[PDB]
């Protein structure tokens, strides 16, 4: 889970002509990645990182002044093979 | 005898909105990314020169604290009622 | 009896002594109490962890089965009941069971049989009282393949006739695996050649267990529910074993989804706050 | 110092400087069978030091992103020496086994596994609609290994970790004869488990006893220039090694 | 292994895995007040484990350039539990102590500090011809610092470390009840201070007991990299702890 699968899905053990050879290369699992985390009026993002993968989070923080409107981070959730943000980001009231 | 783009500020995005070319005596400001804010005092900008050459410019963006947090038992005291800058140690008084 | 520990009165200490301070790597669980890191009174417990008893929590009856079987032979509906005997259909008896790998045990069955009457404009009846008729197989014996096969003769499979009204029928049976144990857990195959049935359904084989209506047919179309329960006792457990955490799929195997390590929450600072004048 | 170990086995002796005591089983130790609670008629077969040996199986790679290994046994031994060949010719087998996971780096490096012997450790398959493979639940001393996210194969194991591959809670196999190598103190784990079955013997290929799996709570992290090779290697000796059913080697 | 220490008091227990033995006041241990000895009639009350248990003070940065610490007690630990509520309801009081530094680094870092407890630590004033502050003496668990420099402040205390604002050599403060935290080998100090005055009993707002300095004697250093932060953090537990004229509490 969070990986994308690239290449064959299987391989069978074919003759290769002097010896028994698998017909397909071992496939690749590349690592899946949410969309940028959206920017937000009034707030920042803590620690903002440069990829976000399967389970990893960001966690925004408004600026002074300012409230914070909704959960303080969100979550990148990796359904089905294309990944994208548990929710939207938070919102800042002054 | 057009600037291009401005140079490449580390936790800084140049404000083009949304020009391309950038005619002699042109300034454009830096504004710090998210968990960041300016470092009072340095340069945020820079400016097209003779040579096509924008001005020099450094990091002046350092980590900071979101704008403190709204309580209802206590309001800040100044300065900070009106600061943005929390580098890291910075210490609030209610 | 089965008492549990009392606490030591404990005082001020200063010494070399490290009862607090230990190493998991070892494998080794801390045996440590709180009159070893901080000064206790002496308490004379007299709690019994008389019902964690393995015996206490196993014996209990609890459902493993449940189907339908018609009294009149119209449309495609089962008069009578088949059932391959085993308690991994119903995940509460089965979760508890699989918290050990092997067990041993006699056991007490208990059948709670109702009946029903389908609905319908005219069914104005008089049926006299429904007598049903359960009978285990063991693996091999002769199967039924209708309410009136000469199988339900029974002449030497253990069989019940119960009438409706009277208690739920009920009967004890002894140890039954050929193992020393019965194995919840098989991780291994059915054929040498590594191949074939996989875990459980790979060994166990209680065999099976039919049910009918003695009664020739009913006026209008009738049918009853049997439930079966199993109530081990005279209880033996070995090898415990982490309790399941992802839901049940397949009763033929430990097919899962990856399901999370359990429910989630704001930060690990988070506390609720439940004091509030 | 209860530190240094030494264990020995047939023609072979495993040393140790940094270990943490040691793990016996359900608190018992391999003994042989007894005549009241033997059912194979025949006379058995007791190697003895030809079998009941240390065997250092391929060694692993411990990596930042490693999310786990296992092996399953006695399976996992079926080509190492006369152990192997008994398992071929005979019918039914039964053996202790002196698990010793070593796995050393230093001061400066940080990491800790989780050392667990798993009996009947019947696993799940990715796609729960299908079945699993005897090739992918075991590969001689070819380690499988877990991985941090979902698995989809057609019949490949869910070596997503944080379940085990069994539809539990990793935290919780602490309940099977188990170690940590917490690299801090550690240096490597040693496991003495006892014949434990539902039967006095049992065929050794078409059953696979226990499980040992090898997953690290603690990730391996280090600074730069430190070294960044840091291997984990499995070593097993059976005890009281029994077989019974003499006949024509199996066919693999 | 007599590096391995543990502490236990009330409902708070320390730990140490690299302690240097633990010093027993002047030779004496915390003992409550007997009847040949006492003056004050009224039944004194012992709270026990409500007052005598581990208070943690508020933590303090070892820097390169840093000259030393001071605190003053019982005052430091007005605000301390029922500790400090036994203080303003009781005219009268007497306790023993459990001074407990802690300070950790490691085998690359470097420092040794002082930590002694001065009876009647009777300090001096910046301008010699004005007084000092109470506020300037003691400051809750607020510790006061020493200062490599002459201080010059109208009511403060003559910070300057040489002389450990009371007009005398440093290196002679060892003849008071102490103990050294030598980072290459220590890890913490513990000193058990028994009652010490002249009278059996005091006000604990009034009178300053004694007075718990931390001066270093070996500059901390290290090298790039390598943790820059060294906090050192003072505990003390109450001992023996009776009270006597119990009134209305003193408003602060
Ligand atoms: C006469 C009815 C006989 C029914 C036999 C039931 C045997 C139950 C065995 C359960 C085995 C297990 O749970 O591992």
């Amino acid at each position: 889970t969070g990986y994308k699968l690239f290449g064959s899905t299987s391989s069978f053990c074919l003759i290769s002509g002097s010896s028994v050879q698998w017909s397909d290369p071992l496939p690749e699992c590349r690592e899946i990645y949410c969309p940028a985390p959206p920017q937000i009026d009034n707030g920042i993002i803590q620690g903002e990182r440069d990829h976000y993968g399967y389970r990893q989070s960001v966690t925004y923080a408004c600026n002074k002044g300012f409230t914070m409107i909704g959960e303080h981070s969100i979550y990148c959730t990796v359904n089905n093979d294309e990944g994208e943000w548990s929710g939207p980001p938070p919102e800042c009231r002054g | 005898q057009d600037c291009g783009l401005p140079p490449d500020v580390p936790n800084a995005q140049p404000a083009l909105e949304g020009r391309t070319s950038f005619p002699e005596d042109t300034v454009i400001t830096y504004k710090c990314e998210e968990s960041f804010v300016k470092i009072p005092g340095e340069k945020d900008s820079v400016i097209c020169l003779k040579g096509s050459q924008w001005s020099d410019i450094e990091e002046f963006c350092n980590r900071s604290c979101e704008v403190p947090t709204r309580l209802n038992s206590a309001s800040l005291k100044q300065p900070y009622i009106t600061q943005n800058y929390f580098p890291v140690g910075t210490v609030v008084e209610y | 009896i089965a008492r549990v520990a009392d606490t030591v009165a404990s005082g001020p200490s200063n010494s070399t002594s490290i009862p607090a301070l230990t190493a998991v790597e070892t494998g080794h669980t801390s045996q440590v109490e709180p009159s070893d890191t901080m000064q206790t009174r002496h308490v004379k417990n007299y709690h019994s962890r008389s019902e964690s008893t393995v015996e206490n929590f196993l014996s209990r009856s609890a459902c493993v089965y449940i189907e339908e079987y018609y009294t009149k032979d119209q449309d495609n509906v089962n008069r009578y009941m088949s059932w391959t005997i085993n308690a991994r259909r119903m995940v509460q008896l089965r979760r508890k069971f699989e918290l050990f790998t092997y067990m041993r045990f006699d056991m007490e069955i208990t059948f709670v049989i109702t009946s029903r009457q389908l609905p319908g404009t005219s069914i104005a009846q008089d049926m006299p009282p429904l007598t049903h008729q359960i009978m285990y197989i063991p693996p091999g014996g002769p199967v039924p393949n209708s309410v009136t096969d000469f199988a339900w003769q029974t002449s030497t499979n253990p069989s019940i006739f119960w009438t409706e009204g009277n208690a739920p029928p009920r009967m004890s049976i002894p140890f039954i695996s050929i193992g020393n144990a019965y194995s919840n857990f098989y991780d291994g195959w059915s054929h040498f050649s590594q191949n074939g049935v996989y875990g459980y359904n790979a060994l166990n084989n209680m065999g099976k267990l039919y049910a009918r209506h003695v009664n020739k047919d009913t006026p209008y179309q009738m049918s009853s529910t049997i439930r079966v329960y199993f109530k081990p006792k005279h209880i033996r457990v070995w090898v415990p074993r982490p309790p399941r955490l992802s839901p049940y799929i397949k009763s033929s195997n430990v097919n899962f989804n990856p399901t999370n390590l359990t429910d989630e929450r704001s930060s690990i600072t988070y506390v609720p706050d439940t004091i509030r004048p | 110092s209860d530190r240094v170990r030494s264990l020995t086995l047939g023609n072979s002796t495993i040393t140790t400087q940094e270990s943490a005591n040691v793990v016996v089983g359900y608190g018992r130790w391999p003994e042989y069978l007894r005549d009241d609670e033997a059912t194979a008629e025949d006379q058995p077969t007791q190697p003895d030091v030809a079998t009941c040996r240390f065997y250092t199986l391929e060694s692993v790679q411990w990596e930042k992103n490693s999310a786990g290994w296992w092996w399953k046994f006695p399976e996992a031994l079926k080509d190492m020496g006369l152990f192997g060949q008994n398992m071929l010719y005979h019918y039914l087998g039964r053996a202790g086994y002196t698990i010793h996971v070593q796995c050393n780096a230093s001061k400066f490096h940080q990491g800790c596994l989780l050392v667990v012997c798993v009996p009947e450790a019947e696993m799940g398959c990715s796609q729960t609609d299908k079945e699993v493979a005897a090739m992918n639940l075991t590969k001689g001393e070819a380690a499988h290994k877990f991985e941090p996210t979902k698995t989809n194969g057609e019949h490949t194991v869910q070596s997503i970790v944080c379940n085990a591959g069994m539809g539990v809670g990793v935290g919780n196999l602490t309940i099977y004869p188990h170690q940590w190598i917490n690299l801090r103190t550690n240096n490597c784990a040693t496991i003495v488990m006892p014949y434990v079955n539902s039967v006095p013997m049992d065929n050794m290929f078409r059953h696979y006893n226990f499980t040992l799996m090898v997953i690290p709570f603690a990730p391996l992290d280090y600074a730069a220039q430190a070294s960044e090779y840091v291997p984990v290697t499995v070593t097993i000796a059976p005890m009281c090694a029994e077989y019974n059913g003499l006949r024509l080697a199996y066919q693999q």
